[PDB]
């Protein structure tokens, strides 16, 4: 009556993930996610000049390196007592914001779109499941293919935008403790804005509309994948120099209630993770990373982070739900025309549809549009020629914590400095919050829980298991580090 | 049209991403006409044991003829458990086991990125996984398949595409075996193709005059002085970034900040601290 299905590797995600589900009566009734590759950045970092961290940490993940760069330099700014100049704050936002655009476009088209769109008869688009549940008309399927192709150009241009003030991408050189290493010039700002206009036009004319339109052919996918319906945002993209106003403000949402974010309530459990038993339940400021790849009962190199005991999700849905911004004009219009829904702000989708497989794709498209407005603002705010960096001394003893939102969700880095070197460095990343295993009390990770109830009407073609997973845009390099 | 299988061990997917940024005129043709990218977990249609079995069926049909792109280091500690890349009918396949299986049957291996080439960050001080470079791992296990290293963290897409072009031209001219022999001749002692890694950054740097004058920037945002005092490792680095630059030519590390020596076998530890000479 029960069938167990193992999928390793889960593809069209970043990194190494195995999913194992139990299916009964056409639905997933249990799930386990395993991050199968470990590097151990938190131990590699020890003993180094703390400034090296803002380069080393980016190699956690070549899809979201600017997020790690950001978290690291914010931690270092605190630990070093560095006051980032206004123009450097804005420059950092321009470097990092551009990769949100890159990452969301990459995710929808190059990772996710094949979930709904049939590719041509050439590798790597074939072979695939014989019954892949690809529902789109000839015309809409062609639009998907055409836009996947166009999006290769668009995402590349986004990395050109990152590199203009960031040096190169992947792995920017341009963010350091104390700000940004290159003052924007008038000429390079023109270059950034020219590219940004191309990206804006693609987002507004192609990407946002196609997510809603494809969604309207898969309305069933708004009815599954709810999981815990609980979300975390730790804040990101400072809008002033006093650490208060941010593009995304922090908050936690759980059991229908909004509450403030208090980072002291974070603990990382390890019973079901391949780490030493004695390291369970640590807040990141006391974090330890002691691998135990043979430990019985464990099934992942991802730790299990919990917020005041809660298993939460992160990412565009979390941020857009917590902040509840106004919807895009194109989204409002398609909600009306295709779905019969009058909606002004993101929460007008309702909790059930927002916290769903397709809801998460919609949130990511809406957030891409939202980010266009922010970048437009920063391009008006930035001042050509104004200094972007200070050059602080390395402290002998210090600590710092950097909080930001990577494209996939909440990210923090904690550094403790002793004898002018890294004594401890702990990372709590977005796909860690999403793709973690059970905690010590048996509570599933967010994606494990969201898998519960996913339809598998055909065990020979169990395509919705990985469709659900892809909606969260995992990167297991980040989750495990 | 030979198959390519792209296997990642302890990498960050930066090699795939950097390739997605290629504006090389030949890249579309490489993918659509010259080779067939049959397995690549980040971008392929299928998944799981089906994807693994697809690669195995293709590999069997093209035994001796397929190409492996290997990204990331290969961790040998704990019996390979620090990197599992798939499962076939309940049987886990570690990166160690994958290379022992496919390695002997490939025409050649491209070790892309400093991790695969030399061990890189996963092999750096403080690591515990037995992260091993591809050529070393294969040699240690008696596998003599040719390996070309295309390092960088990440490599420039032109280094990857350009090495493929080099190989294509050589193989057209002399056949598979003879072609690979001609490619060997243009590799340096660290297995890197000399067209991309045969020149020193510092000897070709636009700030070399300032270095020689002893005019050093004291803040990163001073773009007039040489970056040596800020930690630039250009003097010890063999790469052509000074010329092709990065991301469609919009910038490069030395203009923006400092070179961190990312293509070199001692990266990162031998190039650290990054922000001191
Ligand atoms: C979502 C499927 C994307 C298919 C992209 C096909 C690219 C190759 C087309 C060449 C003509
Ligand atoms: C982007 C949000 C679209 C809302 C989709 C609603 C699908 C139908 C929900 C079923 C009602 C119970
Ligand atoms: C992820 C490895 C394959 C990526 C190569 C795609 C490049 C296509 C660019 C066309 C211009
Ligand atoms: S030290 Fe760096 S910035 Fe100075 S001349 Fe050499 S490569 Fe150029
Ligand atoms: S300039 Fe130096 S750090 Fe930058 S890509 Fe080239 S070799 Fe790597
Ligand atoms: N985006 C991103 Fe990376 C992940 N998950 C981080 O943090
Ligand atoms: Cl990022
Ligand atoms: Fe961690
Ligand atoms: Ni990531």
């Amino acid at each position: 009556g029960r069938t167990t299905i193992a999928i390793d590797p889960v593809t069209r995600i970043e990194g190494h993930l195995k999913a194992e589900v139990v299916v009964e009566n056409g639905k997933v009734v249990d799930a386990r996610l395993s991050g199968g590759m470990y590097r151990g950045f938190e131990t590699i970092l020890r003993g180094r000049d703390p400034r090296d961290a803002s380069q080393i940490v980016q190699r956690i993940c070549g899809v979201c390196p600017t997020a790690h760069s950001t978290a690291s330099v914010l931690a270092l700014d605190e630990a070093f007592g560095a006051k980032v100049p206004n123009n450097g704050r804005i420059t950092r936002n321009l470097i990092f914001g551009a990769n949100y655009l890159q990452s969301h476009i990459l995710h929808f088209y190059h990772l996710s779109a094949q979930d709904f769109v049939q590719g041509p008869d050439t590798a790597p688009f074939v072979p695939r499941f014989p019954k892949s549940d690809l529902r789109l008309s000839k015309e809409l399927n062609k639009a998907g293919v055409d836009q996947y192709i166009e999006a290769l150009e668009v995402r590349r241009i986004c990395h050109e935008m990152v590199a203009l003030f960031g040096g190169r991408m992947p792995h920017v050189q341009g963010q350091v403790v104390g700000g940004a290493t290159e003052i924007p010039t008038k000429e390079k700002l023109v270059e950034y804005a020219a590219r940004f206009k191309k990206v804006r036009d693609f987002v507004e004319q192609k990407y946002v509309p196609v997510v809603y339109t494809i969604g309207s052919k898969y309305k069933d996918m708004f009815k599954v994948g709810q999981g815990f319906k609980a979300a975390l945002c730790v804040g990101a993209f400072p809008l002033d120099n006093s650490g208060k106003k941010h593009l995304f403000m922090p908050g936690v949402y759980a059991k229908g209630k909004d509450m403030p974010f208090d980072p002291s309530k974070i603990k990382e459990y390890v019973k079901y993770s391949w780490f030493a038993e004695e390291t369970t339940g640590l807040n990141y400021k006391e974090g330890k990373t002691i691998p135990a790849p043979d430990k019985a009962g464990a099934y992942s190199f991802v730790k299990a982070p919990r917020y005041d005991g809660l298993s939460l999700e992160v990412g565009p849905l979390a941020r857009m739900w917590v902040n509840n911004p106004e919807l895009s004009p194109v989204g409002k219009k398609l909600l009306k025309d295709l779905f019969g829904i009058s909606a002004k702000k993101f929460r007008d989708l309702g909790e059930e549809a927002a916290f769903s497989l397709m809801g998460r794709h919609v949130a990511r498209a809406e957030e891409t549009y939202y980010m266009l407005g922010a970048i437009e603002g920063w391009l008006k705010e930035i001042k050509a020629g104004e200094d972007t960096v200070v050059m602080p001394a390395v402290p002998a003893s210090a600590e710092g914590t950097g909080f930001t939102e990577a494209p996939r969700g909440s990210l923090l880095h904690y550094v403790k400095v002793k004898d002018s070197k890294i004594d401890n460095y702990q990372i709590v990343s977005a796909s860690l919050w999403n793709c973690n295993p059970r905690d010590d009390m048996g509570q599933r990770g967010a994606v494990e829980e969201a898998l519960i109830g996913i339809p598998v009407d055909d065990i020979q073609n169990p395509v919705n298991v990985a469709r659900l997973i892809r909606a969260f845009d995992p990167x297991l390099g980040c989750a495990v580090h | 049209r030979p198959p390519v299988f792209w296997l990642q061990g302890q990498g960050c997917t930066g090699c795939s991403v950097t390739l997605l940024n290629s504006v090389h005129p030949s890249i579309a043709d490489v993918l659509l006409k010259v080779i067939s990218l049959e397995f690549h977990p980040t971008v392929m249609a299928w998944e799981g044991e089906h994807a693994i079995e697809h690669m195995r069926k293709v590999a069997e049909k093209f035994k001796g003829k397929f190409f492996l792109v290997i990204e990331g280091s290969v961790p040998v500690e704990a019996d390979g458990k620090y990197c599992i890349i798939g499962e076939a009918n309940h049987h886990e396949i570690s990166m160690v086991d994958a290379l022992k299986e496919f390695g002997p049957n490939a025409a050649a291996v491209l070790a892309v990125g400093t991790c695969a080439a030399y061990g890189g960050i996963p092999a750096a001080e403080g690591s515990e996984t037995g992260a091993t470079a591809v050529s070393k791992f294969l040699g240690d296990n008696g596998i003599k398949t040719p390996v070309v290293n295309i390092p960088g963290c990440p490599p420039h897409p032109d280094w990857i595409v350009g090495t493929v072009v080099l190989a294509l031209d050589a193989i057209k001219k002399n056949g598979l075996e003879g072609g690979l022999a001609e490619v060997v001749k243009v590799l340096d002692s660290d297995g890197r193709p000399t067209p991309f890694f045969g020149r020193n950054i510092h000897e070709n740097c636009p700030y070399l005059d300032k270095y020689d004058e002893g005019v050093m920037s004291a803040t990163f945002t001073d773009k007039v002085g040489c970056r040596y005092d800020l930690g630039c490792k250009g003097p010890m680095t063999m790469a052509d970034c000074f010329e092709r630059k990065w991301n469609g030519g919009v910038n490069w590390c030395v203009q923006n900040a400092v070179c961190i020596g990312c293509v070199e076998p001692d990266f990162p530890d031998g190039k650290s601290p990054f922000y001191q000479a």
